[PDB]
């Protein structure tokens, strides 16, 4: 019944090549987090790389200026029934 | 084969409280999950009222000894499951929780048998 | 949950009575740390850290047959319990360089057996 | 099959009105002996006390001088099967 995907995903900061992107944590042990990118237009390959469990932010680089960009986090968490699993993401849009 | 019976029907139970008490309770402090917890706090408390009880019944029958003891508190406990969650928290780099956790069921643990022992210990005299 | 409760008692039982089995064989020979009791707890450590790893790589198992392995039998298999009044009884031995001896090799070994059994499905994979 | 009885219980050394008795542990976790000593002729009565696991000899004391005595030995040790109880107990006679 305790939701393992991360809420208030949302660019905090953003440069026309970067953005600094946070999360609230779910109610879960949380072992890391993948953050996944890449242009809206489905005409790019995406990316993903992780963060620890600990930290709620993470900075995404080698973007392009004015190209919108899909960006989803999701969970690679512990829980008692389902041992390690990874969670459904959470997803927002945003235009450099 | 008596003995066989008495091990699978304790276990069953102890397994059968261990898994509803940890579904129900675990989520609800993942840091360390209190299910697990209690179920090993509540076998150590009965396995410490065992160790002083059956020591003055010395005509009690094994079976009922063998149940309780490697029968419930065997199925009832876990160290697996107290593994993989400090494991889950060591690897989630929450070094102070995964200490903490080692040091409540271990300590914990050795208490709650100190209390069932004495307690029946205290009362018989 | 009826046909999860057959999933908890057939593993839990399976578990139970090997603990139960080697227990009974091993633990006399060297009673300062019981190897029975550590030998069901490595084992279920290393069975819960193989199926950390595998569960993670195949997230369309059956949950009936996750409840079986984990819950079951690692569950049914380790043991807090009796860990507990092994340390208890060399505590009240003044046995106490045996009694940390046991807390250590129990937790750290567990954790190492965890390790093992994610590590090595992780690299076989 | 690993017996929880002492082995070679024995005085080592004596006064008219004690005794110094030693034993070799048995091969379990001994919590503590139980020593009891008594006048081996007739109806006198038999006197106990305990000894920590951890020893292996005991003192005797109070004893009258140049009477025989029955000492006897056993433990209060753990074992899986059987958690807390007593083993069978080791006996000698000696006359002080
Ligand atoms: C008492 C001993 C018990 C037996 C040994 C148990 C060992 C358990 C932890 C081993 O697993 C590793 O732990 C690292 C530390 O948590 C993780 O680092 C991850 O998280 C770190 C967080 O600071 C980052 O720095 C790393 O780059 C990142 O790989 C890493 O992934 C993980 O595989
Ligand atoms: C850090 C976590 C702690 C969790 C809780 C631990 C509980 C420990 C219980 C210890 O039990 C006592 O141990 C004493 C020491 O072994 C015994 O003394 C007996 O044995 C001693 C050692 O030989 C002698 O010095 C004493 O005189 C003799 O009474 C005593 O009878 C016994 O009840
Ligand atoms: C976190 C808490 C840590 C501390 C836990 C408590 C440790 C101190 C206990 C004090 O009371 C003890 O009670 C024992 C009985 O329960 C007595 O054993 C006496 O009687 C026993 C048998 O009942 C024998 O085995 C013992 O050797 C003999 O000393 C012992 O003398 C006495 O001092
Ligand atoms: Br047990
Ligand atoms: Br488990
Ligand atoms: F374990
Ligand atoms: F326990
Ligand atoms: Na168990």
């Amino acid at each position: 019944s305790v939701s393992s995907v991360p809420t208030k995903l949302e660019v905090v900061a953003a440069t026309p090549t970067s953005l600094l992107i946070s999360w609230d944590a779910p109610a879960v042990t949380v072992v890391h987090y993948v953050i996944t990118y890449g242009e809206t237009g489905g005409n790019s390959p995406v990316q993903e790389f992780t963060v620890p469990g600990s930290k709620s932010t993470a900075t995404i680089s080698g973007l392009k200026p004015g190209v919108d960009y899909t960006i989803t986090v999701y969970t690679m968490y512990y829980s008692y029934s389902d041992l390690y699993s990874y969670s459904s993401p959470i997803s927002i849009n945003y235009r450099t | 084969i008596k003995s066989l019976f008495a091990v699978i029907i304790g276990g069953s139970v102890g397994c059968t409280l261990r898994w509803l008490l940890s579904t129900k309770f675990n989520s609800l402090f993942p840091n360390l999950p209190p299910g697990t917890l209690v179920v090993n706090l509540l076998a150590g408390l009965i396995i410490g009222t065992a160790l002083a009880y059956f020591l003055r019944q010395p005509h009690l029958d094994p079976f009922w000894k063998l149940m309780i003891t490697t029968g419930l508190c065997g199925g009832l406990s876990t160290f697996a499951t107290f593994s993989v969650e400090v494991f889950a928290l060591l690897q989630a780099g929450n070094y102070i929780w995964a200490l903490t956790s080692v040091l409540v069921h271990v300590i914990g643990s050795l208490i709650m048998t100190a209390l069932g022992f004495f307690i029946i210990t205290i009362l018989f005299a």
